């Protein structure tokens, strides 16, 4: 497992570590003591090199058994590939990173129709990952899919998508009734508590913000990755005021990128 | 001069010249036939002089180390192979080491060795006299014989050759001068250390103040370390002069 590596890493770096500086030691008392102008602060200097060589020592002796107690337990050409195969994908994966964060794109002009079939595979997809998420398709209203996204014992999310792109979402609470008289979803309503109209707004910023021109299965999995976070309402506190309730709300605002919980209030 | 006979035993001569004598006619190999036969109740000294001798003494071991392991290659060595005179000095040393060193043990050169079975003293002085049986000779200009040369080539495997300070560090005008070009100097402007003298090694940055020579460049630190336990005899020779008998120059310290 990786932990062993970064363990076995880590303690490489530690007798390295140890090795220097006694080697640190005994170079700086084969020199002897320097001048320093003033004969006290010449004394303090050496006296004061000498205690840090020695307890860098006595620090990397430790790191090393700490790790100790720590610790767990033609051919050649694969080896080969294999090395750089993972080489490759690192350094394909940096500079995709740098690259796509500083585009120089600025219009997509020089000089939408999707089967149904596949919106529903992208979903049922999504719906694999993330076990306490489930995601129920339906169609009431031809091509447009409803997506209920059901959330732990919390959260009961209605998206409405428009060809695989998501369009509205409305969040509403674990008990509240989200079927009509009829059994259908319904699409237009409110949730009769603060808390799940602060969250369809955040929502909606949710989708303003997660858009990619082109593909949409990135979106829809970011969005549904930025929605699982919200599996710790009522239980995060903000990381800004440290309190729960700011007016009688709990942290509304999970951030994009970083998933952490803020009153709206605390931005 | 130190050695002070307690009893005159064969006068008019001097111990100087009875070890001279004695060391000149035995040409014994071993360092133990030569200290037998040399009245060793007369070189006795008090052991504290005898320890304070102690740098001395390892720049003699060691200069003779240095020398036999410089044999099988001009180098600062050069001119000893061949001089019969100095290797009878360096004999006579290394013999009046021995006894001193049967006396006191901690007046004794230490020599890094590679083996713990070992009597460093007596095989740098087996050596010493299977080359200097070459240079005593009578209008000799006797070549080395190639037993001397790859026992002297076993040398770095038996012991460390340290490394050597050799005073002429050499800032002198005169060298660096030239007809028909004058050098334009400023004032005060100025165009691994020891102390040469007694032999202490001072550290990177000295700590103590120090005197240079004018003329060789030798540097000796202007204080006694120990005004105790100091070799008078030794110490008081050049407080006027260098050995060279250029003036003492006090040298200003670094501060770095
Ligand atoms: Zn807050
Ligand atoms: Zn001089």
């Amino acid at each position: 497992v990786s932990v062993n590596l970064e363990a076995f890493s880590q303690a490489i770096s530690a007798i390295q570590a140890l090795r220097s500086s006694v080697s640190r030691v005994f170079d700086c008392l084969k020199d002897g003591m320097r001048n320093k102008e003033t004969l006290e602060g010449r004394e303090k200097a050496f006296i004061a090199h000498f205690q840090d060589n020695l307890h860098s020592v006595n620090r990397d002796l430790n790191e090393l058994e700490r790790l100790s107690n720590l610790v767990g337990k033609l051919y050649s050409q694969l080896l080969q590939a294999y090395k750089w195969s993972n080489k490759l994908q690192y350094h394909a994966g940096l500079a995709s990173g740098l690259l796509n964060q500083q585009s120089l794109k600025r219009s997509a002009n020089q000089m939408l129709v999707l089967p149904p079939q596949y919106v529903d595979d992208v979903i049922s997809r999504i719906d694999r990952m993330f076990p306490e998420m489930s995601i129920h398709l339906s169609r009431p209203n031809g091509t447009s899919a409803m997506l209920l996204v059901t959330l732990g014992k919390v959260l009961k999310v209605i998206v409405v998508m428009r060809s695989l792109f998501i369009d509205r979402t409305i969040v509403k609470g674990y008990n509240e009734n989200v079927y009509t008289e009829d059994g259908k979803l319904d699409i237009w309503s409110k949730s009769n508590y603060q808390v799940f109209q602060k969250v369809t707004d955040h929502a909606t910023t949710a989708l303003l913000h997660y858009q990619l021109p082109q593909m949409p299965d990135v979106v829809v999995r970011s969005f549904m990755t930025w929605l699982r976070s919200y599996i710790k309402l009522f239980q995060a506190p903000c990381q800004r005021c440290g309190k729960f309730l700011q007016d009688g709300l709990p942290p509304t605002w999970r951030d994009f990128r970083t998933l952490e919980a803020f009153h709206d209030t605390c931005r | 001069s130190l050695l002070r006979p307690h009893f005159l035993n064969t006068p008019d001569k001097s111990p100087g010249d009875r070890l001279t004598e004695i060391c000149t006619k035995i040409t014994d190999v071993d360092i133990d036939k030569v200290m037998i036969n040399l009245k060793t109740e007369e070189f006795v000294l008090d052991m504290n002089t005898l320890q304070a001798l102690q740098q001395l003494l390892q720049w003699v071991g060691d200069f003779v180390l240095y020398l036999l392991a410089s044999l099988p290659n001009l180098r600062p060595g050069h001119s000893f192979l061949r001089d019969g005179t100095s290797l009878g000095m360096l004999r006579e040393l290394m013999v009046v080491i021995r006894i001193w060193g049967l006396l006191k043990p901690s007046c004794l050169p230490v020599y890094t060795a590679t083996s713990d079975t070992q009597d460093s003293m007596s095989l740098l002085f087996r050596l010493l006299t299977k080359l200097w049986i070459c240079c005593r000779d009578e209008g000799p200009a006797s070549e080395p014989d190639e037993a001397l040369v790859d026992e002297c080539c076993l040398l770095p495997s038996q012991l460390l050759i340290p490394s050597l300070d050799w005073l002429p560090a050499s800032d002198g005008l005169v060298s660096r001068l030239q007809p028909k070009q004058p050098l334009r100097l400023q004032f005060g402007r100025a165009p691994p250390k020891i102390d040469h003298l007694r032999r202490l090694h001072l550290g990177a940055c000295p700590t103590e103040e120090c005197k240079a020579c004018t003329r060789c460049g030798c540097v000796t630190m202007l204080k006694s370390p120990n005004r105790t336990t100091a070799v008078k005899q030794w110490e008081q020779r050049w407080i006027k002069n260098c050995l060279c008998g250029g003036l003492w120059w006090r040298v200003p310290l670094s501060y770095p």
